[PDB]
């Protein structure tokens, strides 16, 4: 019934990082996966979608340009590519499963992702 | 008066049942009402088709 | 022979040499109503040959990469002669429907269409907390077009258009079962379906409900060599039957 | 958008005390708010899924108020467990946006 | 209600053609398996009573549940009476169109100890009142108010500890049948709401604690359970594949139409 | 004082019983009866009604009208297999979101014979012969045409009419079978194979489709209602 992401991160400015955060104790390709960026200094923050059963993902009007979202059936994961980081993409980046239109009843316990030289 | 609606389920004995309410909202349910026609969502055709003939003439 | 017709209504024929055999309702012809069933207290309208006749609707064009089209028809004859006239002045009314869609090609063609008259289909919107506005639901006498993608939440008031739910959030091959026929190209040149009236009402204003919808959806899609003549058409013809009003008034 | 601010952004309260919550939005959400509760180790769990509707496997402390622009969020009675961070969320508009955190410690 | 058997047949070298048909017109075909190959002759006695329209819906399934806590201002609880908040009921019910049914109603009523400050605690029993309010009627605003008199209100008293309260409802409705879909608006310039909200006014029901506030407060919890009666039903209708997301409305996430497999001639 | 004696069972509340109860609304006039078409009366006649079935579940074709087309071209050997899948109407994904496989997740037991009808959607100018086999238990999934033709089969030539119906019988050991996945009641296989090529002519395209309905016989029935294990929820819908 739980959600279980990956381990924390470590990358230079403008390389690239892939998230993942695999769900078990239901069916997969039925609720949509959303995943939301927390900054240390503020509150939380949305960034987007994918519906795992027909590959469609919509994004924010901030992150469309970065975020990158994908997921497979088999190993019923669900991964995402931040890409050209710079210093305030480090943050903590959770995954939820949206039950009913407006509501997270599951979460992850969140990465770590750090951007240094 | 006491209603003789005694044809149990079983497989292949009576039971007797009396109203006490007066409203007719508030009897049992009624679990024997068995009736089929399934020739209006499987034929709704208007010309009656054989089954050995030729659909398309 | 039994791969032609005639239907004649009015001062309106239409005759056809190949087709399958008509489905009617759910076992029944339309017919008035009774004095059983009448709520209303006044006489009605009874023209039955102004308003009863063929009424041809806008054509659409068959590509290759084709979703599928709807109609919803008590509004798409809103505007067609003295039927959309009657329903102005009137405030209740009621009415079956007989429905012709026609779409030739050769037999170098293929193709397998899905003609289904659905009651009631509440659309579903794009974003989860609005519903579809008006003009997104229903056109006048033009046809809404499905689509083979998603329609993305960032959208207010827009019908969620993926074909393979149907716009209802069901299967789409589970809708074999309303009144329905198949245009298949390889034998098949026209579907024709007669309609009563179904409603939990005796009758109903006809401007704010949408008692019907007529779905054209190809499963199987459009395809053709080199040479063949690539314009396809689909032409959609409905005829009222049965056809009475009640509460004159003014314009609206 | 619709701009979710809490101008507390902190709050002390002793044990056994009443405390109180409250997120402010832009415009008229109507009713369509939820409140989660982010303990200190990362975790994360929905409190109330709409003005004043507990989820189950929460405990009696919590309840919710309020309607139109000005909501509120109350615990009765103030345990050890509490001390979290609580935000609230609207549901209403494309997309979703969190209010600000808001953290309880002990009054002395 | 017995299933039909199956007759001898033999082999055949004919021109009657049972097996080829034409699905363009709609029509399925009424095929029986002694058409294309040899049978015996058995006889079943099979019957179909089980999934018969009554015995698919008369059981009883929760709708809804609310709490309310006895020593607080405004503790009481309110529902307007709807049968789409839940999953399971709301899926079985929109099997069909138009469907004209009698209800029974049954509470399950519960109550939970809340941590007091009081040393030695000890309550009586308590009572609980359950009252139902028709559209228009006069609603109450908090719980010592005058509206529980009930002069024409239907209501119902219950002691904790015995059997669960259960009346019965006949068909209210102004049309002919309850309709589950409605494709239209409520104005007639087409603005504003659409959908199936329009016709649903069938009221609102109250509840609330009886016996005051002593010295411990208690937390009550009422579960409502629906049990159509006499059910016909109407103009069937595709189940429904996607999953719920609001209450007034019918809208949706779009979503495959099975689980796929690996190949088209994988087992 | 009538001496009465309450047994086990009082005060509790089964939900399945046929008791009587007191109305709310007493001397209420209901609404009078309307002629409605298309009355049910038993959900025995909705799953005898015809239904896509989805044969092309091949991981992205399932959000798309893709599923419900088999590809049928003009081949350059004989006797290639087309599709098939097991006759599970319950548990197997093929079957299982049809409109007959959406009543059998209500129930427990089922027992009937089953229809399958395909049509034939291609050119009116292509030709072709198919073999449509059904195999009981015991032996594995049959990989040759040799191995299917020893069972129960129908050989279709398409034409002028353009259906054939492969009704598979009633064969099992129990009078019941389970609806969920199980090995001790299980009930087969059905293949397709060519028999002959597809033989189109010039200027035509050789790649056709194929559609699969579904149904159940006049002697289907069901038993043991249960509840649906497609529908989920977390929180009310509101």
């Amino acid at each position: 019934v739980q959600l279980q992401q990956s381990a924390a991160e470590l990358a230079r400015p403008g390389a690239s990082v892939k998230m993942s955060c695999k769900a078990s104790g239901y069916t997969f390709t039925t609720y949509t996966m959303h995943w939301v960026k927390q900054r240390p200094g503020q509150g939380l923050e949305w960034i987007g979608y994918i519906n795992p059963s027909s590959r469609y993902t919509e994004y924010n009007q901030k992150f469309k340009d970065k975020t990158t979202l994908t997921a497979d059936k088999s190993s019923s994961t669900a991964y995402m590519q931040l890409s050209s980081l710079t210093f305030e993409d480090s943050a903590v980046y959770y995954c939820a499963r949206r039950s009913e239109a407006d509501r997270f009843v599951y979460w992850g316990q969140g990465t770590l992702v750090t951007v240094s030289a | 008066m006491g209603a003789q609606v005694s044809t149990q389920k079983t497989g292949a004995i009576h039971y007797t049942n009396i109203n006490y309410y007066k409203d007719a909202a508030s009897n049992s349910a009624n679990r024997q009402d068995f009736t089929q026609d399934p020739g209006k969502f499987t034929e709704p055709v208007k010309d009656i088709m054989v089954k050995t003939m030729p659909a398309l003439n | 022979s039994d791969r032609v017709r005639s239907i004649t209504l009015g001062n309106s024929t239409i005759t056809t040499q190949e087709c399958a055999n008509v489905v009617v309702g759910y076992g029944v012809w339309p017919e008035y109503l009774k004095d059983n069933e009448a709520t209303a207290e006044d006489q009605p309208t009874q023209p039955d040959v102004a308003t009863c006749r063929f009424y041809t609707l806008e054509s659409v064009q068959w590509m290759k990469n084709s979703a599928g089209w709807w109609w919803k028809l008590p509004d798409a004859l809103s505007q067609m002669g003295l039927f959309g006239q009657n329903m102005q002045y009137h405030y209740l009314g009621r009415t079956g429907y007989t429905i012709h869609v026609q779409c030739n090609a050769s037999k170098f063609h293929q193709g397998c269409l899905l003609v289904v008259c659905v009651p009631e289909a509440e659309m579903g919107c794009s974003n989860l907390n609005n519903t579809p506005e008006f003009s997104e639901l229903s056109g006048g006498d033009s046809a809404r077009m499905f689509t083979d993608t998603q329609v993305g939440e960032s959208n207010a008031k827009k019908v969620q258009t993926a074909v393979w739910n149907a716009g209802m959030g069901v299967g789409v091959g589970n809708l074999t079962i309303f009144p329905h026929q198949w245009i298949n190209l390889r034998t098949n040149n026209s579907a024709t379906l007669v309609m009563p009236y179904i409603n939990s009402v005796p009758m109903d204003n006809m401007f704010r409900h949408n008692n019907l919808t007529l779905m054209i959806i190809p499963f199987v899609p459009l395809n053709y060599s080199e040479g063949s003549s690539p314009y396809v058409p689909i032409t959609v013809t409905i005829a009222p039957m049965c056809a009475e009003y009640n509460g004159l008034r003014l314009a609206s | 958008d619709i701009q979710m601010t809490q101008t507390k952004s902190s709050l002390s309260a002793s044990l056994g005390d009443r405390v109180t919550i409250s997120c402010r939005a832009s415009q008229d959400i109507s009713n369509y708010l939820n409140w989660y509760q982010q303990k200190p180790d990362g975790s994360v769990k929905l409190l109330i899924y709409y003005t004043s509707t507990l989820h189950s496997g929460v405990p009696s402390r919590f309840s919710g108020s309020g309607s139109g622009t000005d909501y509120s969020l109350t615990i009765n009675s103030l345990e050890q467990e509490d001390i979290a961070t609580y935000f609230c969320q609207q549901g209403n508009t494309f997309p979703f946006t969190f209010g600000g955190g808001t953290k309880l410690e002990i009054r002395r | 209600a017995r299933v039909a058997d199956t007759i001898s047949s033999r082999p055949t070298n004919s021109e009657s053609i049972p097996a080829l048909t034409a699905a363009e017109t709609g029509h399925t075909s009424q095929v029986v398996p002694s058409d294309t190959m040899q049978t015996r002759h058995v006889k079943n006695y099979h019957s179909r009573s089980e999934s018969s329209i009554e015995n698919f819906l008369c059981r009883s399934a929760c709708v809804y549940y609310a709490t309310y806590t006895n020593n607080s201002k405004k503790g009481f609880a309110e529902w307007v009476i709807n049968t789409r908040q839940v999953a399971q009921l709301r899926r079985k019910l929109e099997l069909f169109t138009y469907l004209r049914f009698d209800l029974e109603l049954t509470f399950v009523i519960t109550s939970a100890q809340q941590p007091s400050t009081a040393s030695s605690v000890d309550a009586p029993v308590q009572t609980h009142q359950i009252m139902y309010v028709p559209p228009g009627g006069p609603v109450p605003t908090k719980v010592k108010d005058y509206a529980w008199q009930t002069s024409t209100n239907p209501s119902v008293f219950w002691t904790e500890g015995n059997a669960p309260p259960r009346m019965s409802i006949p068909f209210i409705s102004i049309g002919n049948a309850y309709s589950c879909f409605y494709d239209g608006w409520t104005q007639f310039s087409r603005n504003g709401v659409y959908g199936i909200n329009t016709l649903n006014n069938m009221g609102t029901l109250y509840m609330r604690h009886v016996n005051e506030a002593g010295q411990g407060p208690i937390k009550s919890t009422v579960r409502i359970y629906f049990k159509p009666k006499h059910v016909k039903a109407w103009v069937p209708r595709p189940p429904r594949l996607c999953q719920y997301e609001k209450q007034k409305n019918v809208n949706f996430s779009p979503i495959g139409v099975t689980t796929s497999r690996t190949d088209i001639i994988t087992t | 004082g009538l001496p009465v004696m309450t047994t086990p069972g009082s005060t509790q509340f089964l939900t399945s019983d046929d008791f009587q109860s007191p109305s709310a609304m007493p001397q209420f006039d209901v609404t009078p009866e309307m002629q409605i078409p298309g009355r049910v009366n038993n959900l025995m006649e909705i799953a005898e009604v015809d239904s896509v079935v989805p044969v092309n579940n091949t991981e992205d074709n399932v959000s798309s009208l893709k599923a419900y087309q088999i590809p049928v071209q003009s081949n350059s050997d004989n006797g290639k297999q087309v599709f098939g899948f097991p006759l599970q109407p319950g548990a197997n994904n093929v079957l299982n979101r049809t409109l007959l496989g959406e009543i059998l997740n209500y129930y427990t037991h089922w027992s009937g014979s089953i229809k399958l009808t395909f049509m034939f959607c291609g050119s009116a100018m292509a030709t072709g012969k198919f073999l449509l086999a059904y195999s009981p238990p015991g032996a594995g999934v049959p990989k040759n045409r040799k191995d299917a033709m020893l069972g129960t089969h129908v050989i279709w030539d398409v034409g002028l009419q353009s259906s054939c119906v492969l009704c598979v019988p009633w064969i099992s050991q129990t009078h019941y079978r389970y609806v969920v996945e199980d090995e001790y009641t299980a009930a087969g296989y059905v293949t397709c194979w060519y028999q002959t090529n597809i033989v189109v002519p010039a200027d035509v395209q050789s790649s056709c489709d194929i559609l699969c309905f579904v149904s159940a016989c006049n002697d289907f029935s069901v038993r043991m209602l249960k509840d649906t294990p497609f529908i989920r929820q977390d929180t009310f819908y509101q």
